[PDB]
RNA sequence: ACUAACCAUCUAGUAGCUGGUUACCGCCGAAGUUUCCCUCAGGAUAGCAGUGUCGACCUUCAGUUUUAUGAGGUAAAGCGAAUGAACUUUAAAUAUGUAAGAAGCCCUUGUUACUUAACUGAACGUGGGUCGAAUGUAUCGACACUAGUGGGCCAUUUUUGGUAAGCAGAACUGGCGAUGCGGGAUGAACCGAA
RNA sequence: CCUUUAGUCCCUCGAAAUUUGAGGCUAGAGGAGAAAAGUUACCACAGGGAUAACUGGCUUGUGGCGGCCAAGCGUAGCGACGUCGCUUCGGCUCUUCCUAUCAUACCG
């Protein structure tokens, strides 16, 4: 048993988007997360993690609903980022 | 040394019985020809295995440091030296004591 | 130093270089070249196991590898001896062209005058 | 495999070698230790507590500065 | 026997023991003799014995 | 919704493992090893032994000496030679690599697409001159095919390192492994001798 | 850019007065690149290599280290006796043997 990582395995497109992918052996440039909105988002996924099965479907809606609004305002908050940089 | 540590998981393995202790040596001052029981302060270098230094293992050859103060040896700067090299000059396993001659 | 293919070549190893250093039973050996490159030299030496000669292609560089003069003999005894040769041929006189293995030394008479002879003890006493 | 094969049949030899080479230490470092000794004993020039540096550093700057 | 006093003996045809040989005397063949020492025991025939 | 026992047969089930494997005499007779591939107890090649064919007829070869020349200038003598293991006229002991013919060396001028300022060099050709140390030789080489082998133990010498002393590792050679006999009162490692 | 080394006591800054510290100068040493890389007589796990394991004229009553002295060896180094300096276990047993003898015998 060896890692994939450690073996230099070409990454396949898969109905989960393979994206830009970046050289080997390049610098992938470090994307920060500091912000309040975007460590919320994080945070959010991890707490669903850790839970797991929930019986209800009610609470299963609600804890999905809360990662969305979380994205949303993630979405939102770096969309005024942006315009502020562009016309600013 | 130190009466109570707390070790790292490198040498949290290596268990150093009391009865194989030692505070003091025989320490010879070559130049003024006497020696004089003094304590040991640290040991620096144990050229058998650098592990030993590290456990503070005493062997024939050692480099330890100790405290010179009572002997009042008077330095270039006319200060009074507190601590000095001596190298361990017997088997402290088969001789059941430390004796050292003074790098001075 | 410009060495050509086939030479018979020496091996000295010095020290002043550590890059291409070979093993001590290499060292201060005797062989043929086979290959050239710019910088290393291929030999090759025939060492006995038992009986067999393996022959070990090792590279060495120009400041170990000098020529030698094991065939120049050879060359300067088939010279000479197409000179006296001719040379004999000519006036008409046998010569020998083999070379004999130092015989051993005939008789002859040594004088005592004034070369008398020193006696001598088993632990000089002087 | 092949890595482990070359592991397979240099094994012993790499034993006697590293045995070779921490006896070599040894010499080296009681070498060093006894160079200090003539140098102190000749002449020195230090201060009231030993170098603070290890045991390597400190030999190596003092048998520079002479 | 070493590998080089054994050649020797093949070469000066001394095979078995109490072999004799008869060798005119030479730098060349008194080396060879000088190294099969250990073995031999050699010297000057007379008329006689020859 | 899902997923015990005995009898006969398939079955003489699957082993790399254990035990065993059947007259005599003669002849020839080993290896315990280099190298390469591969991790699944292994294969290939070469070496040793043998058979067949072909080519040469001691033709030719050789764990040897001599000669010439390397790496060892290591000892020694002197400094009324100079200079100062690191000095030298000279030079030990000691092993040790290479070479010693017509399967050879040089010269020569014809060509060449190579090369040169050039018929100039190099290659391809022509001709010229006691066969060029000793000793031994119970033959040498080439090709194809076939079976058993892939360990090591001890000792000398040299050498690397270490211990209070032990000791551990390399290189050669020798003894034992496939060996009987004489001696050491006896006997894997000793001496003599097969 | 800082730190070390030697130098002219060559310039500046700070301090105290009857001297220093820090910079500056001369030339030696340390510090393709945010992807990862190197390194350890260390630890944990897995695996591999050398190895069945030790001692057999073994053991016993007088310490080690340093100096002084020291016949020699030798032509500086090794150097004893002394002196100075610093201090698994317990019980059970029968027969015989040993002496390194507790007692009984005899001696100084």
């Amino acid at each position: 048993v060896y890692s994939e990582k450690e073996l230099g395995i070409p990454q396949l497109n898969t109905v989960t988007p393979v994206g830009v992918t970046k050289p080997k052996g390049k610098k992938k440039g470090k994307v920060f997360v500091d912000d309040r909105e975007s460590m919320n988002t994080i945070l959010a996924m991890v707490e669903a993690e850790k839970q797991g099965q929930i019986e209800s479907k009610i609470m299963r809606a609600r804890q999905l609903e809360e990662i969305r609004e979380a994205r949303r305002i993630e979405a939102e908050k770096k969309e005024a980022e942006r315009k502020a940089l562009l016309e600013n | 040394g130190p009466d109570f540590t707390r070790r790292p998981v490198k040498y949290e393995r290596f268990i150093r019985p009391m009865g194989l202790r030692y505070k003091k040596a025989n320490v010879t001052h070559p130049t003024l020809n006497v020696t004089v029981q003094l304590p040991i302060l640290s040991v620096k270098k144990n050229p058998s295995n650098p592990l030993y230094t590290q456990l503070g293992v005493l062997t024939k050859g050692t480099i330890i440091e100790v405290n010179v103060s009572d002997l009042g040896i008077v330095t270039a700067s006319g200060k009074i030296a507190w601590g000095r090299y001596a190298q361990i000059t017997n088997n402290p396993e088969n001789d059941g004591c430390v004796n050292a001659v003074l790098l001075v | 130093r410009t060495y050509r293919v086939g030479d018979i070549v020496d091996i000295k190893v010095n020290g002043a270089v550590q890059k291409g250093m070979p093993h001590k039973f290499y060292h201060g050996k005797t062989g043929v070249v086979y290959n050239v490159t710019k910088s290393a030299v291929g030999v090759i030496v025939y060492k006995r196991v038992k009986h067999r000669y393996i022959e070990k292609r090792i590279n060495v560089r120009i400041e170990h590898v000098k020529p030698s003069r094991s065939r120049e003999d050879f060359l300067r005894r088939v010279k000479e001896n197409a000179e006296l040769k001719k040379k004999a041929k000519a006036e008409g006189v046998p010569v020998q062209l083999k070379r004999q293995p130092a015989m051993p030394r005939e008789a002859h008479t040594v004088s005592i005058a004034d070369n008398k002879p020193v006696t001598l003890a088993p632990v000089a006493y002087e | 495999a092949r890595k482990q094969r070359d592991l397979k049949k240099f094994g012993k030899a790499v034993q006697v070698q590293k045995q070779l080479e921490r006896a070599k230490q040894k010499r080296e470092a009681l070498d060093k230790i006894n160079q200090l000794k003539r140098k102190r004993a000749e002449g020195g020039a230090l201060g009231a507590t030993e170098a603070d540096d290890p045991f390597d550093v400190a030999v190596d700057n003092e048998l520079s500065r002479d | 026997i070493p590998p080089k006093p054994r050649k020797i003996l093949q070469l000066l045809r001394l095979r078995q023991i109490n072999n004799g040989v008869f060798v005119k005397v030479t730098k060349a063949t008194a080396e060879m003799i000088k190294i099969v020492e250990p073995w031999v025991a050699y010297g000057y025939p007379n008329l006689k014995s020859v």
